[PDB]
RNA sequence: UUUUU
């Protein structure tokens, strides 16, 4: 367990929920994982270290920075926490234009197909394949087991390439019962 | 007492490498890929295959004397996806678990000031 | 001599846990395997062997209870052989008639 | 002073602000879709229904209402679009039907002539002020059985 | 037989059901005879249903109706660790939850 | 059916 260091840049628009979330944040990184945590105001990027004397897990040190980058990218604490859980998540990104190149209204037609009205469309596709799903703009990220992030990736896919949600909903049932 | 050497990850669709070389980069030290580890074609992208090659070239490093590699993950890029998939994460992970040191980590993703034409078409890819 | 219900005893001993009004109690008809039966007698259980602990301490300020298990047909495993209830296992008195 | 400055974000906060709204309701102007709009209307006829946003209105304010109704007949099939639709077959479809038919019916709305809300506070002060533990505890214990934000932590 | 009330905690629902007495039951039933003179007890089932039906103890107060009560008392005397309680028979954790 | 401070 050597003296090590991890840096993750926050965008200033995850600062604010940082500030909130911060006493909910630390404690998980300081107590289970024996980090040495801090954020660097001058540069605003979290700064994670290793404590040699008291550090046991080799792996705990980028287990933390993945928790980190994993609220970074916009996923919510509680989400971000299942890194600090688990070891098999992992974060799938991915933009509208590799898809299909897509502009003015039809891009803004094909997030709002994806995240449906009310967001009903996300959440069925959440609950589907046991992933989380953050729609960033045109910049979608998706968290979860290996396998299950591919078959969220298929069902978004296909609601960017023009598939109605409603077709795509019942999809969801299918893959949802086979799971 | 403490030796550098560069871990270039490359994350595709339907492959991960891990190849670690010098500082330079012109001196290859072990490259092991996702393929040489996994015995169906389906899972060389699986994170499962990444982590037998990471763990692959962390072993043989140690015994070249390498002790530290910085990471420098990247993606296919150009036209394609920038950001490196699940095989190029778990490779990291694996690299951090071997107790080889990682020093600093940078995507070097190639991205495009402007590209030629995605070979999609109109009607887009990846049903 | 105190006759009374069980919950008359559940409520003294919510505001007086020692119960130092009483040299001794008896808990009757135990065979009727009452909630509130059990409940005093878990508690009770434990309160007599904090009494004679108190009294092992502090023979003059604080005195033995004597507790008194009474029943018909009982299924005396489940107070005798029940070691959470009691670490030794209490005698047991048979009347033969 | 340094109020100034919590002056200017408080306005830095509105602006930010106004323009979310001016986004969304940019967009939502755009999509003009029958299905879309019809969906939205629907589920706010509930829940001003729900909410009961909307007066009761009294005997005299329908009594003016069906007496404008009555003066014009603005609600049967005379109007242009009604005797439009009608005289060119446009309405044995079953959609434009629909519509003529929710016409003709908020139309007919119209023509309809011993002895034997308050919200309750449940806060600490509606209280019955009722007055009756620690050694009773160790008689239960005889018994047995922003730091980080700028530093290092 | 007896007129019980058997409680359905996974749906809350309250029934009376006729069933088998237990045969310490049966016992005290038929030591009503005895106390005055020598007696008969008379019963209307084979010795077959009885020794092969009939429980030998009815089941005991605390596993049959709910706790709720039981539980805000012992909260109240500090003793946050029911589950830890020496109970002469522990109730249900599902009524112990509920 | 019982039954309780």
């Amino acid at each position: 367990i050597k003296f090590e260091s991890r840096k993750i840049m926050v965008p200033p628009h995850r600062m604010t929920p940082l500030r909130n979330s911060w006493t909910k944040i630390y404690p998980p990184l300081v107590e289970h994982l024996k980090l040495q945590v801090r954020m660097n105001l001058k540069t605003k990027s979290v700064e994670l270290r290793t404590n040699p004397k008291f550090t046991t897990d080799p792996g705990a040190l980028q287990k933390g920075a993945d928790f980190i980058k994993a609220f970074t990218l916009g996923f919510d604490l509680d989400d971000s926490i299942a890194l600090l859980r688990l070891d098999d998540l992992y974060i799938e990104t991915f933009e509208v234009k590799d898809v299909k190149t897509l502009t003015g209204d039809h891009l803004s037609r094909a997030i709002g197909r994806i995240a449906g009205k009310d967001g009903k469309t996300k959440f069925a596709i959440e609950n589907a394949t046991r992933t989380r799903i953050v729609l960033a703009d045109s910049k979608i990220h998706i968290l979860g087991g290996f396998t299950h992030i591919r078959m969220a990736r298929e069902s978004v896919v296909s609601l960017i390439l023009g598939s109605p949600p409603g077709k795509v909903y019942g999809n969801l049932r299918t893959v949802a019962s086979r799971l | 007492s403490q030796v550098f050497g560069v871990a270039r990850i490359y994350a595709s669709f339907n492959d991960t490498f891990v190849h670690v070389t010098d500082l330079s980069g012109k001196e290859t030290i072990a490259r092991v890929t996702g393929g040489m580890k996994v015995k169906a074609d389906r899972d060389e992208s699986s994170p499962y295959a990444a982590m037998l090659a990471a763990q692959d070239v962390a072993a043989k490093c140690k015994e070249v004397g390498i002790t530290a590699v910085h990471v420098k993950i990247r993606a296919t890029g150009g036209t394609r996806t920038k950001t490196p998939g699940p095989g190029g994460q778990a490779a990291l992970r694996a690299l951090a678990r071997s107790g080889l040191r990682i020093g600093r980590i940078e995507d070097v993703t190639p991205v495009p000031s402007d590209s030629t034409r995605k070979k999609g078409g109109r009607r887009g890819r990846r049903l | 001599v105190k006759f009374m219900t069980d919950g008359v005893l559940l409520r003294e001993m919510m505001h007086d846990f020692k119960l130092t009004k009483y040299s001794s109690i008896i808990i009757d008809e135990a065979h009727e395997r009452n909630i509130n039966t059990d409940i005093l007698i878990g508690m009770l259980s434990r309160c007599v062997r904090l009494r004679a602990k108190l009294h092992k301490e502090n023979p003059i300020e604080h005195k033995k209870l004597k507790l008194i298990i009474m029943s018909a047909t009982l299924r005396v495993s489940d107070f005798s052989e029940n070691k959470t209830l009691f670490p030794i296992a209490p005698p047991v008195l048979q009347v033969d008639a | 002073p340094e109020e100034m400055r919590k002056r200017t974000t408080e306005m830095r906060l509105m602006r930010e602000l106004m323009f979310r709204e001016e986004r969304k309701a940019r967009r939502l102007k755009k999509i003009k879709s029958k299905t879309y709009r019809k969906i939205k209307k629907k589920e706010l006829m509930k829940n001003r229904e729900l909410a009961a946003v909307s007066s009761d209105e009294d005997n005299e304010d329908h009594d003016i209402a069906r007496a404008k109704e009555r003066m014009t007949l603005k609600h049967k099939t005379n109007s242009k679009w009604a005797k439009d639709m009608i005289k060119h077959g446009m309405t044995n479809d079953a959609e434009t039907r629909e519509e003529m038919e929710e016409m003709l019916r908020q139309g007919e709305r119209l023509k309809a002539k011993n002895p034997w809300d308050l919200l309750l506070t449940a806060d600490d002060s509606t209280r019955l002020k009722i007055v009756d533990f620690k050694q009773q505890d160790v008689i239960a214990e005889a018994f047995a059985g922003l730091p980080g934000w700028g530093e290092w932590a | 037989r007896s007129k019980e009330r058997k409680y359905n905690e996974s749906n809350g629902v309250q029934s009376f059901e006729v069933g088998w007495v237990s045969k310490a039951s049966a016992n005290q039933r038929s030591g009503r005879a005895g106390r005055t003179g020598p007696g008969h007890c008379y019963r209307l089932y084979s010795s077959a249903v009885f020794e092969h039906d009939f429980e030998q103890f009815s089941k005991p107060e605390i596993l049959r109706m709910p706790v709720e009560s039981i539980v805000l008392q012992m909260k109240s005397m500090a003793i946050h660790n029911i589950i830890n309680f020496p109970f002469p028979t522990p109730p249900d954790r599902v009524a112990l939850s509920k």
